[PDB]
RNA sequence: AUCUCGGUGUUCAGUACACACAGGGACAGCAAAAGCUCGGCCUAUCGAUCCUUUUGGUUUAAAGAGUUUUUAACAAGAGG
RNA sequence: UUGUAUACCUAUACAUUACCGCUAAAGUAGAUGAUUUAUAUUACUUGUGAUAUAAAUUUUGAAACUUUAGUGAGUAGGAA
RNA sequence: AUAUGAAGAUCAAGGUUAUGAUAUAAAUGUCCCAGUGGGCCACUUUUGGUAAGCAGAACUGGCGCUGUGGGAUGAACCAAA
RNA sequence: CAUCUAGUAGCUGGUUCCUUCCGAAGUUUCCCUCAGGAUAGCUGGUGCAUAUAAAUAAUCUUAUCUGGUAAAG
RNA sequence: UGUGUUUAUUAUAUGCACUUGUAUGAUUAACAAUGCGAAAGAUUCAGGAUACCUUCGGGACCCGUCUUGAAACACGGACCAAGGAGUCUAACAUAUGUGCAAGUUAUUGGGAUAUAAACCUAAUAGCGUAAUUAACUUGACUAAUAAUGGGAUUAGUUUUUUAGCUAUUUAUAGCUAAUUAACACAAUCCCGGGGCGUUCUAUAUAGUUAUGUAUAAUUAUGCCU
RNA sequence: UUUUCUUAGUAGCGGCGAGCGAAAAGAAAACAGUUCAGCACUAAGUCACUUUGUCUAUAUGGCAAAUGUGAGAUGCAGUGUAUGGAGCGUCAAUAUUCUAGUAUGAGAAAUUAACGAUUUAAGUCCUUCUUAAAUGAGGCCAUUUACCCAUAGAGGGUGCCAGGCCCGUAUAACGUUAAUGAUUACUAGAUGAUGUUUCCAAAGAGUCGUGUUGCUUGAUAGUGCAGCACUAAGUGGGUGGUAAACUCCAUCUAAAACUAAAUAUAACCAUGAGACCGAUAGUAAACAAGUACCGUGAGGGAAAGUUGAAAAGAACUCUGAAUAGAGAGUUAAACAGUACGUGAAACUGCUUAGAGGUUAAGCCCGAUGAACCUGAAUAUCCGUUAUGGAAAAUUCAUCAUUAAAAUUGUAAUAUUUAAAUAAUAUUAUGAGAAUAGUGUGCAUUUUUUCCAUAUAAGGACAUUGUAAUCUAUUAGCAUAUAC
């Protein structure tokens, strides 16, 4: 499926050594096998390029459950793309007929973070968890966050 | 890009009947782009999905208890077969270079033979094999005798979908002047030049027309036995059958209820599809695409520079020390002193041949004293210049 | 999909008529309306209607029966005669190469057709010329 | 080896070519599993294809709070309120599984309509043409009008993408949540510290008349 | 011969330790005061991971929830 | 042998030229009555321009043609 | 004790870009990309050693990796790639 | 004897078509390291940013700083 | 520089028609001799290491290999024919191709049939779109309008302002030294800001709200700590 | 329960080094549930033999009789089972009906499946080459130029490549088996839920557990397993990824048992395939191959396919003691005669041609003798000439006239892209061309098409010699000036 016509086995026919030198030509494992020895003769290669290899920074969680730190998040940055496409500007008549009741647990999201630059319209967001700046820019525009599961 | 704009493909009846009472616009697939390198790559990866696994036996070459006589037994160090009395000891075992050894790396049955192509990239290649099954520059370049075929796309009635015998089916191809591509199919019937002949592919022909149909009342049975012909449903549309070989431009015969459904399968240039949920037609990188109209074109032509036209071959360096016509070209005022010294050199001659010949002093006429005694008496011609020019 | 410059790049390296011929790098192509069989850009099959084909005869060994340009008024979806319009000069060599330079008031492919016609007339000249050779 | 390489970790130290599995019967298992389903569905009656009932509630953890998948059950006290029939429901095929104890009432009312939705769709070909109490119809027979054999009997579902967007607009401009979660956190963070000082400070008056 | 937080020089791969340095933030010594004292006038006098072990928050976790013991974890030393 | 004199001989070096490559730069893409060129009628400048009638070259595998310059040692090795 | 310091941020005013010569196109990333990690010879300077076609270094040029002319001959010298 | 087993080898040996272009290294640090690595240098490939000055960059002159070797004592 | 005295020398003032006179825009072009490419097949002239043979002068050691150095008294190779050594796979990286692009990828399955292919498709999931911290927490500035905010270096843009060349509908065009604007695209350089962590510290905490001092009765009515 | 995808190379484990490494949830495939022991079952209510009647497989069967002999109270059946139950009570449906069997035929094949060498459409039609062989080449009224057939054009055979000569193939027919079960008959067994509600009530011991010890695991103050020591409880006991004690909460019910399906499959029975190998390959084995052969034995284990279409497998004669040689003969051919297709290289017997004391040979470069081979004039100077002849189209001939077919450029309408714009058809319009027809004329002096006749030559071509020019270059002379 791969070429070989473009591979270099086909260009080294027939030059003697096949890419590898007269002198210290291709032998089986001349530094060892795999990640060994990372503290001895491959020391420099493991720091640089991999610092933080060899040690132990700690707290052993026997049986992590990744269904505990789940929390899908969403910035204020988007947040208006969730409500449909033409209500974007159909409310900026100007006519404040609408704070959109958004429920993020029906959109798969659990926290509302706040990176934002949000517009001046009210919303009614219903996330599980809060960012503090999220609830400080939605209150600044006449909105809520209904603290709901 | 904007789709129809050569539109009205006409339906032809059984008797080739230069139109009908029906007229369909182009279903907008036929202006979607034909990229022949996408199709070549998508076809190639997708025809690998019919491959079967091969491998040598995993125990072959390795059915020997053969170790190495080491050194120094005057024979090289490979695993030689053990015992006695049987031609086979002690002979050479296990190696790629031995006779009976395992091959260099044996072929395994877990090569990746099949392939995952993106689905949107197999929709791109199907679309570029329908827009090339119009365009009679491209059907005429897959071979494909079509200089008596009525329209591109050939749409025929739904009455072709009821053809039930192969006798009726070849008359339809005779009446619609499709039979001249079947006759080129029979002239291509060969044997393969392999090796494939021993492996169940000795041969039959090359490819012919493709009859896209909508319903099958009888026509896949009736067209089954004709060489080169194959019949295909609208909604499926194999790319392996619609651009065979990775090459675009198969002669394709639609019916009419298989031509109504190309606006549902592939989308439209305004809306998406109905049957390929979310598919939009691919946009080209070039809408107008006629580089001949564009290079004319008076928006472009009024801003260009000039073709300024003389071409400068213009080489040989002449030597302006043995040339004079290259010295008097590069340095005029060479001419001025080259004349001013050659005229004085011609005047030094006359003063010499005069002052020598005072011991002979013969003539004064023409022979050895034309270049002497004429200019010795043309100093009377500069007696005027002192005498008659002081009137100013 | 409409252009010939697009059409060519789809065929300029594989079509049924391309003849690669091992050494002199690309001169050949065998499509029935070429006039100088080369694969060039539009000395070519389909040009969409300036496909000029000078051919013999029809009555071999008569004259140069020219398959002409097929131009606009059918679609160019092809025949059962619909797209091709086929007119054939005769009678001479000097008074039909002028009534083929005159049937082509427009000048670009003319002199490929005035050399393909002047070589079809030469190709059936040995039925009158180059006699019994005593 | 030479360097910058995403440290290798590939578990091939263990002679895994005796463990290799190849899957070229994958096209051939699609054909046989399909042809088993066809031969199953032809061999029942006009019964459903799949087809018993399989109740609907509630993928377990927080990650799948919201999804409402298909169960294996119907819960002997989901059957009970729905006019069933705990050992009649195995025959018309209602999945009667009884290691499931129903926790909520909502979980039991989510699936007690589903036992009356179907059985209001289930025509009961009779035994004797006496029509004991089917009580659907005579001439909606399985002689006559049935034989359609639906696939999945589904969840329905029925929007929950969702989005029928309501607007009020609402008045709760005073009632904060950036501090309601920092206090319901540290209520339970400090439950034991507050309930230990509660049984020393509020048990200082019991030594008066003791 | 203090507490802290980076930065630099050397060796150098411009990695580490270590040794020196030049600063910022304290808090203190001497001095009437300016002074700039961050060990020894300067160039030597020394040491990773894992482990163990102190000091340290007046802590974080043991994943059903509290309470105390235990263990763990993190910062800084020591044991080589 | 030492010190000199002229005159020659001798490289794959140097110069010029022919040819190959490589490098680097530049040109060319109105074909519909497109561009020219030689004649043959008129506006007019003396002369040129325009209409008209007298032969050709050009659909440059736009990955093609055309123009000009420099350049050429090679193991291990890389690349077309 | 200066909201003259010292840094910074702005408007003003300044002939002819401030030795020479050059421009093999230079700049910057990535594959940390292959081979290599035994060297050896020479002028000059050097250390050890009685000395060595010996041992060890600094400098630039060479052979390795390179034909051709010269030294009869020759890895390295002279000339020239 | 057969299998595990094609056990492993920093070691010896061999490693298969042509032309074109560019062209090394035997040094650094570190390693139970000294017939070997990893590391940096040297190499190639692939680009990219800038083509009908006052941008800069590298051996001399000028200005200035540095030096303890030859010589000198 | 100036002007005459002056005596010398160059240049411009050669239009029309014609012709076997330079760059032929790397020029090589002419006169003459020999020899006819015979209907089938000779001959004349020039050329040819075709595989050789003959003859002669110059050159010329035996290849592969490891090596600082091989013709080596280093190893291998008597000769032929066939066979004979950089692969497959898992995972990652860079690069290029291609598709779609806040996405993307159906490929475990299920459908639909035409056949191990091709076609359609649910619900998931992976990776990405949000990180940090040992952990608990926490989570990316008021751009609805600032691409990193600001600065510097900045290719381009009817941008945009200001003398002449060129065609003058006396317009409008195109080219240079200039006034601007732009995120001045991208990329580098610098200075900031923000999330988190850790440490200093300004919390008299003024405070601010809230279970609580108000009654109705679980609820909504006060200021305060 | 099991299998796949994902979780996840994750949590964990590890000289915390090398390395290793699961599971819940989620998504699929498939789905099927149950039985005991132990209670106030409340008449051993059970079973195996054997014999005797008597059914209808060639029955470790069916029923009954004697209840003949035994198992069984140290516990057999029925009810009933941790997911628990059993009796009362209500309340609401409620028989001569059902479920499961075998027997039987609905049905004059009535369906469907699998299996059957029993059955098939159309050319061996007319000429070339083979005249060794046709399956190859040509041809075959029109039906829109298939000769015919085709739901059959897969493959194989047959003296070359065959849809039509043959087997098959496609669709089927027939034939055989099996499955279906309308009724009837007999033997069984049975005749619901329950908003609800009082009483009765059995839950597995040297076994969990704990200590230790050993192996094992991802399991870390124990993941599983085992030995030993210790040995439970009945609101008890196990688990909740960190040991312990308290008080909770959730969650199951261990120490007894059965169970289809999805899943696996280098073996076996029968098949189909292939981007596989093509006789030093592919199995070791294409063949009398696990053979010949070797080893005391365990074991080791080859090599070896091909005459031709047909044996037509070389009668016969001569020579010889003879296989044989020579001549015949068969054959398309014995350069096909059993190294039987082809027949390479190494290596040489003979022939033929030159040469030989000249690195040992071979070699390179430049020539050479001999041999052989390759390529090469298409008409004038200071001109693809004036004349003169010859032929023929009979739209052309110059034109005029006519009939068409398109092009180009205007106009218009319907379509796309709704306003123009464009592009596509469908019409019309004009000028100029071209095609076929007729005619001052066929040549009326022209038009096409051929041949001797001038200027300076055979000119052109190649190979030479000459002469001149330009580049790069070598040598030689001397016309004057300055210092």
């Amino acid at each position: 499926m791969s070429n070989i016509k473009r591979k270099k086995t086909r260009k080294l026919r027939g030059h003697v050594s096949h890419g590898h030198g007269r002198i210290g030509k291709h032998r089986k494992h001349p530094g060892g096998r795999g990640n060994a020895g990372g503290m001895h003769h491959h020391r420099i290669n493991f720091d640089k390029y991999h610092p933080g290899y060899f040690g132990k920074v700690g707290m052993r969680n026997f049986h992590l459950r990744r269904q505990h730190k789940f929390r899908p998040e969403i910035n204020l940055d988007k947040l208006w793309s969730l409500v449909g496409a033409e209500k974007f500007a159909e409310l900026e008549k100007e006519k404040s007929t609408k704070a959109p009741v958004i429920d993020l647990v029906k959109f798969g999201y659990y926290k509302l973070l706040g990176r934002g630059h949000l517009p001046a319209r009210p919303v009614i967001v219903k996330a599980k968890y809060f960012s503090k700046k999220a609830e400080d820019k939605i209150k600044k525009a006449g909105g809520v966050c209904l603290l709901s599961a | 890009s904007l789709g129809n704009a050569r539109p009205l493909v006409s339906v032809y009846t059984e008797k080739n009947e230069p139109a009908k009472d029906k007229n369909i616009c182009l279903p907008a697939v036929f202006k979607a782009p034909i990229r022949p390198d996408v199709v070549n790559e998508v076809h190639q990866l997708l025809r690998r999905n019919n491959r079967q696994a091969y491998a040598v036996s995993e125990l072959a070459g390795h059915q020997t208890s053969a170790e190495s006589w080491g050194t120094g037994r005057a024979v090289a160090r490979i695993p030689r077969v053990r015992g006695g009395g049987t031609h086979r000891s002690g002979q050479g075992a296990f190696g790629n270079m031995c006779r009976g050894g395992r091959m260099f790396a044996p072929t395994k049955t877990f090569r990746r033979w099949h392939r995952k192509v993106n689905v949107n990239q197999r929709r791109y290649a199907l679309v570029s094999a329908i827009a090339a099954s119009g365009v009679p520059a491209l059907v005429q370049s897959k071979g494909h005798v079509i200089d008596g075929v009525s329209e591109f796309p050939l749409v025929v009635s739904d009455e072709v979908q009821k053809v039930q015998k192969t006798k009726q089916a070849v008359i339809f191809l005779r009446r619609l002047k499709i039979w001249a591509d079947i006759q080129k199919v029979y002239k291509s019937q060969r044997f393969r030049a392999g090796r494939g002949t021993m492996r169940d592919r000795r041969r039959i022909a090359r490819r012919g027309p493709l009859v896209v149909y909508d319903k099958d009342e009888g026509l896949r049975k009736a067209f089954r036995n004709i060489p080169g012909i194959e019949t295909i449903n609208v909604d499926k549309l194999n790319l392996l059958k619609l651009a065979p070989g990775g090459h675009v431009g198969r002669f394709v015969i639609w019916t009419e209820s298989a031509f109504a459904r190309l606006n549902d399968l592939f989308g439209t240039w305004k809306k998406p599809s109905t049957l390929k949920k979310g598919y939009n037609l691919p946009q080209p990188k070039m809408a107008n695409t006629d580089l001949s109209r564009l290079l004319k074109s008076e928006e472009i032509r009024k801003v260009l520079r000039d073709p300024r036209k003389r071409v400068f071959r213009s080489v040989r360096r002449l030597n302006p020390l043995t040339n004079v016509r290259q010295l008097i070209k590069l340095n005029p005022y060479a001419e001025v002193l080259k004349r001013r010294a050659a005229l004085a050199a011609e005047k030094r001659t006359v003063a010499k041949v005069l002052a020598k010949a005072k011991k002979q002093n013969v003539e004064l006429a023409k022979s050895h004293f034309a270049n002497v005694a004429t200019k010795a008496a043309a100093n009377r011609a500069k007696l005027l210049a002192a005498r008659k020019k002081k009137v100013a | 999909a409409t252009s010939s410059h697009l059409n060519w790049l789809i065929i300029r390296n594989n079509n049924a008529f391309l003849l690669k011929k091992r050494d002199v790098k690309k001169p050949f192509s065998t499509e029935p309306n070429n006039l100088a069989s080369v694969s060039s850009y539009r000395y070519s099959g389909i040009v969409h209607k300036k496909t000029l084909g000078v051919v013999p005869a029809a009555d071999k060994k008569g004259f140069t029966a020219v398959l002409k340009k097929g131009k606009y008024a059918q679609r160019p979806a092809k025949n059962t005669v619909r797209v091709d319009f086929k007119a054939g000069p005769r009678r001479s060599l000097k008074k039909l190469k002028n009534l083929l330079i005159g049937s082509k008031y427009r000048k670009d492919l003319t002199q490929a057709a005035l050399r393909r016609a002047s070589a079809v007339l030469r190709s059936q000249k040995p039925a009158p010329v180059k006699g019994k050779k005593a | 080896g030479k360097g910058n390489n995403m440290i290798p970790n590939q578990h091939y130290h263990k002679w895994w070519q005796r463990h290799v599995k190849t899957w070229f019967n994958q096209p051939a298992r699609k054909v046989r599993r399909h042809a088993n389903r066809v031969k199953k569905a032809k061999a029942v009656f006009p019964r459903p294809a799949s087809g018993a009932l399989r109740p609907v509630v509630r993928c377990p953890t927080i990650r799948y709070h919201t999804k409402l998948r298909a169960g294996r059950g119907f819960t002997l006290e989901e059957l009970k309120g729905a006019g069933i029939g705990a050992n009649f429901a195995k025959t018309i095929g209602i999945a009667v599984d009884r290691r499931r104890k129903n926790k909520s009432l909502e979980s039991r009312q989510r699936n007690i309509q589903r036992l009356k939705e179907y059985r209001s769709k289930l025509i009961l070909f009779p035994i004797n043409e006496k029509k004991i109490r089917a009580g659907e119809s005579s001439l909606e027979e399985c002689k006559l009008a049935t034989q359609l054999k639906g696939p999945v009997l589904p969840i329905k579902n029925e929007q929950p993408a969702v989005v029928e967007f309501r607007e009020v607009t609402k008045d709760e401009k005073k009632f904060k949540a950036f501090a309601t979660l920092r206090k319901a956190r540290t209520d339970a963070r400090l439950v034991g510290i507050r309930a230990k000082r509660a049984k020393e400070a509020a048990e200082s008056e019991d030594a008066a008349k003791g």
